[PDB]
DNA sequence: TGAAAAATCTAAAGCATCACCTTGCT
DNA sequence: AGCAAGGTGATGCTTTAGATTTTTT
């Protein structure tokens, strides 16, 4: 039997809003360390993960290790029920296809319950390696969303160059080409607004661009995003909350193949 | 001038020599002969003045075998119209200015069809002018036409010429219009000499047709693999041809392996071909042998299958490479329209008839399917890919293939298209090959020119399409049409006579069909059987029987009973509507000229007000906007359209390009000046049919219906005589009655085709008798009949489907048929159909034209009013089953898709499931062919669905198990997609398609040789290894899997964009998800969605219903039923809230 | 001739946009008792009965009963052309085709004059009897609108059950099912937030829900609404426009079919 | 090698977004006096003049006259990257077919360097005539936007009546007819919402209102709007870009002279 | 492999419709 | 701190020419 109680239920809605356009049904697993979502997207190009650990939830009660497959196309739209302050009770039974939800407003009068129908899932698990990344940058998520949305209309790919001066983005297309420069600011008292770097060697990479536009919908989840990358590795983008945990994406780079040669 | 004349004389002399060498001797002696017309060709002859003169050469064959050819000169002419008071001055000027060019000119009083007040007997004095040659006709027509166009646009002596007629009429057509010389008739030809013209007269005493010499030929070539046979790089390897049931076959010894002996091909006992084989060493000797044998046999009919585009040109190219040209030795040339025709023998290919008059589904026009359908046997199957290999391993199979194709084309000529085309062209005044080529619209136009020359009227010009005409409120119409009827499936599922259906009926219609039963039977007996109702014995008995049946059905209006699947099809509805309502192309009249005649009296019963529904798309700009954008357009000069000239003045460019430019320049203005760009208005118009119009159209259609009826009667009588003849087993009378039976069957088939073509002719763009009004009126009257039938059967049963021609509809206790005993000795029993009769009296009350006026006598202009209604329904029996599938699209683009099974268990009809020859997987075709025969198993509805889902279960089990129990060769024969490349790969540019992808894979696989010439054939599968890339980009070819292993490994490394996989088998890299998706879509179309729309659980659990099903089932067909306020709440009453 | 004066003009705009969505054919009826609307939709499922009495308006005079056949297919837009708190005057002429509308800004500067044309339409009239009520549930309008929009995504049919514990609104469909239970208020004194219930017998019944979605376009019209149902009686939804007027929505019920018996 | 930098960047976005949907191909006249932009639509009806004088720029550097062929869709989509109150800069080369745009964040951290290609453009010049107008009115832009959006669906063309009593916005169509009257406002202490009328003789003009809807799109650019018109004179809709420039929309009045079919 | 021959397809262009949170601000 | 509302992204139903799904091998 599986019981969960959450009072900041808006973050789950933000998660489903961010992931509603990318994957149509994903995999969840529940353990004594919490809930994990480590899944491949529909086009089989890159890895996404939610880490909703045990003490992040307000009340957690799990009996055994389990895994379930929940379609996002129904649960994302039924989580549109809440506003910004409602609290959520979640139950997953042992051998029942129905998954139960209870929905309480903070007025201590309003109570709701819903039932979900589940389906089987057969998705291969891809191993999780921990590799060092040469360039780590930590910048506020608002400017990340703005820069991705503003390079969204240039072309279909983006070029990232991490150098001793700072970080540069670039894009090209029929209407034109444009690059963006971000330096480092170290005279601000807010860590959420501060950008910071650590570098080992300059990094040059090329990546998908509309797909980053698709994953820049998690901006209201966290105010700060950390990007880690190096040569010939997937780029890691993570949003970490001061209280809640981290949302992480591994993105594989472009093929970079010479069609003529 | 002189050079063209000498070239024309040289061509005439060459055609005369070629005609002479094949037996058609020019008649140069004074005497009388009899003959049978086989062809007619516009030529040039010489007369006693030794000048230019056009003529027609008629070729006749006699019954003894001999053949001849006669030439008759007739000066072609056309008509001009001039304003009154100056006719003679225009005639004198036109004579004195075209000096030596016009033969004679004279004023002919001829009856206009569109003239105002023309029914009293007003006639317009036209001017006929005639010329010596067709070229003179063309030149004078081109010189007069600018003056006519200028005069007809603004509203010297060329301003007096106001209108001009009969210019697109061909020359041999003009001769057959005038002298009534149709082919396939017997004639006396009397040739006195060069002074008196030849005399040709029809002979109706002889009816029996002779047998012309006919040659059916086919070739098999040498084919480069995966490439279409090119003319310049290949050669014929064998040719097979039948002459009058005798086979001949010539093989190229430099290509074949061992000699083949004389042998017989017999697919059915009625098809006998004995083939004797010549074996020429080289390809030149093969061409020489074929040319020499054709010259020795001298055939007047040469027939093939798709020869004009494949068989004929290839042989011409190979003859021209090897020196001896084909035109000088046989007579064939490309002419002008890509048509290989000879001046001495009719060339026919069966493909034109298969496309037009065979009524075969699209995709079954190939000779294999057409010979399976018509001739009844399937020819031998041999794919062309491994056909070049048969020139070495054994040539016996290739010889069998070639002789089989020759037998198929020969007997498809002789059994079907020969009597059809030579009975169709006794009516249409064209040439036999000309009848075969063009569409039914031109045949119907030629026929109406016969009937309109017989009525002494003048022929309206072809409908020149007006560019962007302004509608009545001023907007510019970029689309204008009529709201034609469509097909719609009112219920999807299986409907079998064994499985009970739920019927919800109202008893108000049962009162409608209770006191009117006596009138039903009286009307059904009065004119439908032409039996007076006094000499019957059990009239009261059958009336009380119908009362008892409808009273037993009365008390239970909602029941569960077995269906009776009926097809209420109206018997050629559209000609019947035209006959009933007297719809003529000049009958639709408007008050501006309807009031100008002398029969618009008060109380006159002459008008008919009939409604139709019009559909227009137009720009939202007024008259002032279009005038002002024209004034802005005329302030600047047009840019040069092509770089071979300067900028264009206003009289320089043509109408269509300036119309397109005006359309674009108004569209990009109204894009930002108005909210909508294209306003679509579907309105309800009403037009007046003039019921006392000159009746040539209506009595042509009625005479053709009557002649079809009488030829059907004669066909039945001669079929009975043929049955008696084959019972007794004589020799001469059997062949005589067989000839008569095929003659009458061909004649009634031709009449049926023409009757079907009358409706299609009027809506044709550019038709002389063009009428959008008729198209709208006939479609609205047909839709009204289908709608009122929908209400009548919808109240007493369930209408399964509404077609454009009839209703597929449905109780077990409902009256079906009844027999009446009659004292008449000729018809002791009369069988009547109650479902037919109730619809008959419904259309008798509704659509009977009680004001049908015919001119009884032309002396006092007396018109008799009569009540005529020839629109009748037909009941196509209680069919055993009908299966309707479900589609995502609802509207006017829905396709007529269903499957109806006869009571004996065969396939009665099947529409919409046209399997594509190469554009579909073999899996889909075999699944459909199994599921349709699988519907008829089981007892109840759930057993039907659980037994028809076994096909889907079997194929999902095959594809889910990775085809682990499947041999490899059939796995490629089933999975692979065949596809072609119509034109050059590089000419497309950089556009994405799966054919483009596999063509590029083949090009980089083995050189540019596969792209050097067009017509590439590509067989491909779709792989799964490059995840993320689109469906097009994963199209690996199939030539890789038979190549040497190293290049296969290299290109599977390259194409899958991976360099780490181990297994390279076909099961490992195959994209099974795509095949599951498409097979599941086919299952959803046929098995799953109809089972969902019938309150039945899913028979295949592996296929899930789409989301639009899960919303449509809730919003339309729910297990519950939504209530209404008026049922559960009080009603105050009905009041009319008028304006205060 | 008829005159209507309204000081603050938000409520007439709100009632007209409430009548926009479900009604295409309407018939205004003016008499000595005020203005009335008894309209049946073209889908023949629901009904509306709206009434603003005599004393609600500031200046009002009615000579006799007059019927005007307006067409709410495209009619509320001309009232949507106005401000929020503007003074609204209606002027109905005896036999002319023009209904005059006068709009006055609060600063007595921006005036506006509009005219309404009339034409001929046919309507079925249904008289409303008065009968012993049974199931009354008084709620805030915002909560009812939010719960109706909530259940709109679940299905097209709604289950209404009144019982001893309280009231329950439910829906079901291919996506699943959802129930929401509300009990009576105990320790709250503010009138616009509390709910109350009047009951005679616990009732389980079903209605349609798309028509309830069309009913809930009166959220800022009033802070109070009541739902009223009974066995085999159409569900009526009552909005009380302040101390100014009232509005009834009638919806046909939905019961099981005893085809076998 | 044109170089201009301005401390405000929102006004360029406002001007360009106002010019976005109306014109597609534009010829930017560049000189020492400032930036001129006179052009027309593809419909050859709406004319636009746009003057940005050099005294309003922060830093300015000009070489000589320049002919420019920018399609406005390109930068109209590019300048979504500019912030609320960022530093704007435009840079042009002496003989290149590209333009560079430089955006500076106010905290000197986010630096955006875009550039774009070009196309040769031909434009028939049409200089305006200088003549004395009769009806010149100064109105708030927000109320003008409100009344144009109100009248947009009322009809198709508007009739403007100007007299000493004020202005009248009349329209007639399938929904009826209606007029909005605005009088003089003299008793006011502030100017930015003070309507004022200046008159020579009363006039009666007619205008197509789709072009007024296109002209309305410059609402956030300025707080006031000046309409200048006379008999057989194009409407002049003037907005004042700060104290530095002005944008005039010239509209040919729609005469709709029907010939009686 | 060329083809309009020829009328049935059909796929890219077309155009109407739904949808919610983002630019000013009550 | 959410409204006016719409606007560009998606989605569903016409449409109209020629390539293609059609012949021949
Ligand atoms: S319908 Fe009557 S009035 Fe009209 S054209 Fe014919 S005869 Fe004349």
């Amino acid at each position: 039997m599986f019981e969960a109680r959450l009072v900041q239920g808006s973050i789950l809605k933000k998660v489903l809003e961010a992931l509603k356009d990318l994957i149509n049904e994903a995999c969840w697993d529940i353990s004594s360390s919490g809930v994990n979502l480590q899944s491949m997207d529909s086009s089989h190009v890159s890895l996404v993960q939610l880490t909703l650990r045990s003490e992040g939830f307000d009340t957690y009660r799990c009996d055994r290790n389990l895994a379930m497959g929940v379609n996002l196309t129904s649960m994302s739209k039924i989580l549109k029920c809440a506003g910004n302050e409602d609290i959520i009770t979640l139950r997953a039974e042992d051998n029942a296809d129905t998954l139960a939800l209870v929905f309480e407003a903070p007025n201590q009068e309003k109570v709701s319950d819903y039932e979900m129908k589940l389906m089987d899932l057969d998705v291969e698990q891809l191993g999780i390696p921990e590799q060092e990344y040469s360039c780590v940058v930590k910048m506020p998520s608002g400017e990340f969303a703005r820069i991705c949305r503003d390079l969204s209309h240039i072309g279909d790919a983006v070029v990232i160059s991490c150098a001793k001066d700072g970080v540069k983005f670039s894009a090209s297309g029929e209407l034109g080409n444009g690059n963006i420069k971000l330096s480092q600011t170290s005279n601000v008292d807010k860590e959420e607004e501060a950008v910071t770097i650590e570098m080992n060697e300059p990094v040059q990479l090329t990546f998908a661009l509309r797909y980053l536009n698709f994953f820049t919908k998690a901006t209201p989840l966290s105010s700060t995003v950390t990007l880690s990358m190096s040569a010939d590795v997937p780029l890691v983008v993570e949003y970490k909350i001061a209280d809640m945990g981290h949302l992480k994406y591994y993105l594989a780079p472009k093929i970079e193949d010479e069609e003529g040669s | 001038s002189s050079v063209s004349a000498l070239k024309r004389l040289e061509r005439s002399q060459w055609t005369d020599k070629m005609d002479l060498r094949f037996g058609f001797e020019r008649l140069k002696e004074p005497g009388e002969k009899t003959g049978w017309l086989i062809n007619m060709h516009p030529t040039e002859i010489l007369d006693e003045d030794k000048r230019l003169g056009s003529a027609v050469d008629y070729y006749f064959i006699q019954d003894d075998g001999s053949r001849f050819k006669v030439a008759l000169p007739y000066k072609p002419y056309f008509y001009i119209a001039t304003r009154k008071g100056c006719e003679r001055e225009v005639s004198s000027f036109l004579s004195k200015k075209f000096q030596g060019k016009i033969a004679k000119v004279e004023t002919v009083p001829k009856e206009d069809l569109d003239l105002p007040n023309h029914l009293v007997g007003l006639k317009r004095n036209y001017i006929r002018l005639s010329f010596h040659t067709v070229e003179d006709l063309v030149k004078v027509r081109k010189e007069i036409s600018p003056a006519v166009k200028k005069n007809r646009e603004q509203d010297d002596q060329l301003d007096n010429i106001v209108d001009m007629r009969e210019y697109d009429v061909p020359y041999h057509i003009r001769l057959s219009i005038d002298l009534k010389i149709h082919v396939a008739h017997w004639y006396n030809v009397r040739y006195r000499g060069n002074a008196f013209p030849v005399e040709i007269t029809r002979r109706d005493d002889l009816v029996e047709r002779p047998d012309p010499v006919v040659l059916a030929f086919a070739i098999a070539t040498t084919k480069l693999p995966l490439k279409f046979p090119d003319a310049e790089t290949d050669q014929i390897m064998m040719i097979s041809y039948m002459i009058d049931g005798q086979g001949y076959l010539i093989t190229n010894r430099e290509i074949v392996s061992e000699d083949i002996e004389d042998f017989e091909f017999t697919p059915k006992p009625e098809y006998e071909g004995p083939f004797c084989v010549f074996n020429e060493p080289d390809e030149a000797h093969l061409i020489q042998r074929w040319f020499e044998h054709v010259q020795e046999t001298k055939p007047t009919i040469m027939v093939t299958y798709n020869g004009d585009f494949f068989d004929w040109p290839f042989v011409e190219a190979r003859a021209a490479v090897h020196g001896l040209s084909m035109q000088q030795e046989i007579g064939f040339q490309k002419d002008s329209q890509g048509e290989y025709k000879a001046p001495q023998c009719i060339h026919m290919d069966c493909l034109r008839w298969v496309k037009r008059d065979s009524y075969l589904p699209v995709g079954s026009h190939n000779l294999k399917a057409a010979a399976k359908a018509k001739l009844g046997y399937d020819p031998v199957e041999l794919d062309p890919e491994d056909m070049c290999r048969m020139a070495t391993e054994q040539p016996q199979t290739l010889a069998t293939y070639s002789v089989s194709d020759a037998v198929a084309t020969y007997y498809l000529y002789m059994k079907y298209v020969h009597p059809f085309i030579f009975a169709l062209c006794t009516i249409i005044p064209m040439e036999p090959d000309e009848v075969l080529r063009k569409g039914s619209g031109t045949l119907c136009e030629a026929l109406l020119m016969v009937q309109a020359f017989h009525a002494n009227i003048i022929f309206p010009n072809k409908q020149e399409q007006e560019f962007n005409k302004l509608t009545d409120d001023g907007h510019v119409l970029d689309s204008e049409t009529y709201v034609g009827g469509h097909v719609e499936a009112l219920e999807s599922g299986v409907f079998r006579s064994d499985i009970p259906c739920r019927f919800r009926m109202n008893p108000a219609a049962f009162d409608f069909l209770l006191q009117r039963v006596e009138k039903t039977l009286r009307h059904a007996l009065e004119e439908e059987e032409k039996v007076p109702v006094e000499q019957v014995t059990n009239f009261e008995e059958v009336c009380d029987e119908i009362k008892s049946k409808l009273a037993s059905l009365k008390d239970v209006p909602s029941r569960i009973e077995c269906p009776l699947i009926y097809h209420l099809d109206v018997g050629a509805m559209y000609p019947n509507i035209i006959l009933t309502n007297r719809l003529q192309p000049s009958a639709m009249v408007d008050e501006a000229t309807c009031a100008a005649c002398d029969f618009n009296k008060p109380g006159a019963n002459c008008q008919r007000k009939m409604a139709w529904q019009w559909r227009g798309e137009f720009m939202p700009a007024s008259r002032s906007e279009y005038h002002r954008i024209q004034h802005q357009l005329e302030s600047e000069k047009f840019p040069p359209l092509f770089p071979e000239g300067p900028a264009r003045a206003f009289h320089e460019l043509s109408r269509e390009e300036q119309a397109k430019y005006e359309k674009r320049r108004l569209a990009d203005y109204c894009r930002k000046a108005y909210k909508k760009i294209h306003i679509t208005k579907v309105e309800e118009r009403l037009t007046t049919i003039c019921q006392r119009e000159n009746s040539f159209y209506v009595d042509t259609v009625r005479a053709f219906r009557d002649r079809r009826y009488e030829f059907k009667g004669l066909h039945k009588v001669w079929k009975k005589k043929l049955s008696a003849a084959v019972e007794v087993g004589d020799a001469a009378e059997v062949k005589r009655c067989k000839n008569m039976e095929v003659l009458y069957d061909s004649l009634q088939l031709a009449h049926k085709c023409i009757l079907n073509s009358f409706y299609g002719y009027v809506m044709r763009k550019g038709a002389r008798w063009y009428s959008m009004e008729m198209a709208g009126i006939v479609c609205f009257t047909g839709a009204n009949i289908i709608t009122q039938a929908r209400e009548l059967i919808e109240q007493i049963g369930r209408p399964l489907e509404l077609d454009t021609d009839g209703i597929w509809c449905v109780p077990n206790s409902f009256p079906e048929n009844f027999v009446f005993k009659t004292t008449n000795v000729k018809k002791p029993k009369v069988t009547i159909s109650y479902p037919g009769a109730m619809l008959n009296i419904m259309v008798k009350e509704g659509f009977t034209n009680d004001q049908y006026q015919e001119l009884a006598e032309p002396s006092s202009l007396t018109y008799v009013t009569r009540s005529e209604n020839s629109i009748f329904f037909e009941v196509d029996g209680p069919y055993l089953a009908m299966i309707l599938p479900a589609s995502k699209e609802e509207g006017k683009k829905l396709k007529k898709r269903y499957a109806v099974f006869n009571e004996d268990g065969s396939l009665a009809e099947l529409k919409g499931f046209e399997v594509k020859r190469r554009g579909e997987l073999q899996l889909i075709k075999i699944f459909q062919s199994s599921v349709f025969e699988a519907f008829l198993k089981g007892s109840t509805l759930e057993e039907v669905y659980g037994s028809v889902a076994k096909v889907a279960d079997y194929w999902l089990d095959v594809l889910y198990s990775k085809a682990a129990n499947m041999p490899d060769s059939e796995l490629f024969e089933l999975i692979s997609e065949n596809r072609s490349m119509s034109r050059k790969l590089e000419d497309y540019g950089e556009q994405k398609s799966t054919s483009i992808s596999t063509a590029k894979r083949l090009a980089e696989f083995l050189g540019d040789q596969m792209v050097k010439d067009a017509g590439l054939s590509c067989r491909y599968i779709i792989s799964r290894k490059p995840e993320g890339s689109p469906v097009t980009e994963r199209a690996i070819p199939l030539a890789i899997f038979q190549a040497e292993p190293t290049v296969r490994k290299h290109f599977l490394r390259k194409w899958l964009k991976s360099s780490s996989l181990q297994d390279f088998d076909i099961r490992a890299i195959l994209d099974w998800d795509y095949y599951i998706e498409r097979l599941g879509s086919a299952i959803q179309k046929i098995i799953t969605i109809p089972a969902a729309l019938q309150q039945v659980k899913n028979p295949v659990p592996r296929v899930k219903h789409p989301d639009w099903l899960h919303k449509k089932l809730l919003e339309k067909n729910d297990v519950y039923k939504q209530k209404k306020i008026s049922e559960l709440f009080t009603l105050e009453g009905r009041r009319q809230v008028t304006m205060a």
